[PDB]
RNA sequence: GGGUGAUUAGCUCAGCUGGGAGAGCACCUCCCUAACAAGGAGGGGGUCGGCGGUUCGAUCCCGUCAUCACCCACCA
RNA sequence: UUACGACCAGGGCUACACACGUGCUACAAUGGCGCAUACAAAGAGAAGCGACCUCGCGAGAGCAAGCGGACCUCAUAAAGUGCGUCGUAGUCCGGAUUGGAGUCUGCAACUCGACUCCAUGAAGUCGGAAUCGCUAGUAAUCGUGGAUCAGAAUGCCACGG
RNA sequence: UCCUCCUAAAGAGUAACGGAGGAGCACGAAGGUUGGCUAAUCCUGGUCGGACAUCAGGAGGUUAGUGCAAUGGCAUAAGCC
């Protein structure tokens, strides 16, 4: 490129939490361990939980115990 | 807020809304309990309430069935 | 690179196949990523576009031509040619290797993330996306940097349309709603 | 340093209470459950500790879900046309207090 | 018929070839007082006459029209 | 005097651009928060006070003695002290305002009750001109009780440190 | 006193107390060259960010720009780096 204008990169290795550690090219300098990856995230279960709303009478329901 | 067991209706307005569900949604229902709560098989009714002077008609909705009739009529008109 | 050959296997399989294209010339590729983030209150002072384009250089692995206003606005109390912004064009290997490292260990780090629109193509099959916060890029270490000033992706591609720009871009697995 | 948004150089029980839905005993309840001395501060935490604390946090509505999770609620009430969603929308007091000389949190910084 | 000047808060007026736009008294509240005045504390106001124009800015700069204030209409 | 009298349900007396009077809680380190522990006086109670015990994180709920009371209950007094921490930050100060979850009393807590738990954490960093009380167990501060009262005191009336 | 347009009657010129505007400078780069480049405006998507800031692609094709009036000119740019 511009032959060093540009900053540092270097083929860290991050790591997470729960596994899921690649091999990648970043300017970072530091392999940082961060928390779940796209491989655990929960964007497949999570959806599920997403409409996490529904149910009113339900909760009339319970409060009658009577 | 209420009590622990049995929640709360007038026993006029239990039995307005019973012979509703039996003959179907009608007419509004003039009632003045403001007291008594809402329950599940008023949804769909267009029934009114008392303010103090005037029977504001409400249209009971699936959320409104923790509250009361009152909560929806107000009371005191302001500007 | 890591994601381009993935990309050249099975995206172009998949592609040949779903569109009945005649030739491997056909099936759109990705061009570039264009980093942006116009900072607008520089005005004030030069240090904010300095710290931004900083912020920006860590994010991709290059130094941010600063922008400058194209026409004097009233408006927005600017005139023609103060450095307003700044952007970052990524082209080949560091494309790739910025859109992986996105994909996969940025767009996961997105406060209350829950899918991103898909149906916010341009009609002429590039992507945009705004992140209104910079840290969740792995580069940031919150122990020198200032503000959360946002950024903005425009993933330009070579599709004509945006059934084709969705297709191209959901066989990577993008974060969608 | 996690727990969405960063807890600093507090003791571990009142450092978490920075977090929006955790306080005195959610956060007393967090650490017991966490096996974390409540009188250690957050920078002598190990990384296989504070993992566990973002479990624990993991077990309650937090930033995120929890303002979303409010502003349904005043929504909620809001378009319901009750009372209490009357009194927010007009930004009156909701539990029922003065209106006459006091209410000066709801009504705002005095103005003639 | 010709020429000149002024227009800024409710009133009288200051205001930098740019910079929230200021002063007295008027107005608002509170003190003082049996109660008012006077006095003392806090506070708010604006079409900068109006569309216009070289301008990094138009209050003061930029042709104009609106109005009110003048001045001149001599030899004839 | 077939209503200015009488009855009923709902509403209002609780409103709210603002202004004033009297108060309570604070703007902290002579303090906050945890653990341990000391020292009162006065008073009230029979459709009432309600031990002990069990279940509740709690408000308390169930069972249930005793007491018309120098006997029983309300009733562990709190400031204090001892230890530890917090190290001057709108904070481990402040505890408003809102969101849920509830307990009680009451035929009934929406307008419009009190209280508990979880969450939130607002003004406020000692107050302009002016102005009030107090001369000794007084001012200041700390807690307790009673009347009214089914429930509802930061008010009132009392008590002691 | 000077510059631009019209009056001015298709060469030049052409008056009035005719109709409209400007100048009394600026620039050691805003001059010379050699390379390179091409606007205004609108539409669509995009974090604060909207009527309009920066970004991306589409229309459009000089309606832009020129140190300052007006006229003539300028893409091989005379415009921008
Ligand atoms: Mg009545
Ligand atoms: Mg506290
Ligand atoms: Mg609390
Ligand atoms: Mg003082
Ligand atoms: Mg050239």
């Amino acid at each position: 490129m511009k032959k060093d204008i540009h900053p540092k990169y270097e083929e860290i290795t991050a790591s997470c939490s729960c596994g899921n550690v690649m091999k990648i090219r970043s300017t970072v300098g530091h392999d940082l361990n961060l928390d779940v990856c796209s491989k655990c995230h929960p964007f497949f279960t999570g959806k599920q939980r997403d409409v996490a709303t529904g149910g009113r009478v339900d909760r009339f329901n319970k409060r009658f115990n009577i | 807020r209420s009590l622990k067991k049995g929640p709360f209706i007038d026993l006029h307005l239990l039995k307005k809304v019973e012979k509703a569900v039996e003959s179907g949604d009608k007419k509004p229902l003039r009632t003045w309990s403001r007291r008594s709560t809402i329950f599940p098989n008023m949804i769909g009714l267009t029934i009114a309430v008392h303010n103090g002077r005037q029977h504001v008609p409400v249209f009971v909705t699936d959320e409104m069935v923790g509250h009361k009739l009152g909560e929806f009529a107000p009371t005191r008109t302001y500007r | 690179a890591k994601l381009h050959d993935y990309y050249k296997d099975e995206v172009v399989k998949k592609l040949m196949t779903e569109f009945n294209y005649n030739s491997v010339m056909q099936v759109p590729r990705v061009e570039k990523i264009t980093l942006n983030m116009g900072v607008g209150e520089a005005i004030a002072d030069k240090k904010l576009l300095d710290n931004a384009a900083a912020d920006l250089a860590a994010i991709s692995g290059q130094k941010p031509l600063i922008t400058k206003a194209r026409k004097s606005v009233a408006g927005f109390k600017i005139r023609q040619g103060y450095p307003i912004g700044c952007k970052v064009t990524l082209r080949g290997e560091r494309m790739w290797e910025f859109f992986e490292r996105l994909i996969t260990i940025a767009v996961p780090r997105i406060r209350d993330f829950r899918g991103l629109s898909a149906k916010s193509f341009d009609g002429r099959g590039n992507y945009s996306m705004g992140v209104r916060e910079q840290i969740i890029f792995p580069e940031i270490d919150y122990d020198k940097v200032d503000r959360v000033r946002g950024l903005d992706i425009t993933i330009t591609t070579t599709a004509k349309s945006d059934e084709e720009g969705r297709a191209l871009l959901a066989a990577f697995d993008f974060p969608f709603r | 340093i996690a727990g969405i948004n960063i807890p600093d150089h507090k003791h571990a029980v009142i450092a978490l209470t920075s977090i929006y839905g955790v306080g005195k005993t959610r956060s007393k309840a967090i650490l017991a459950a966490a096996g974390i001395a409540e009188d250690v501060k957050i920078s002598e935490l190990s990384e296989g500790q504070i993992d566990t604390l973002r479990d624990e946090v993991a077990k309650f509505v937090v930033e995120g879900d929890l303002r979303r999770e409010i502003s349904m609620s005043i929504k909620r009430l809001m378009d319901l046309g009750c009372y209490r969603g009357l009194r927010h929308r007009r930004g009156l007091p909701v539990r029922g207090q003065r209106t006459k000389t006091n209410a000066r949190t709801r009504k705002g910084p005095r103005k003639p």
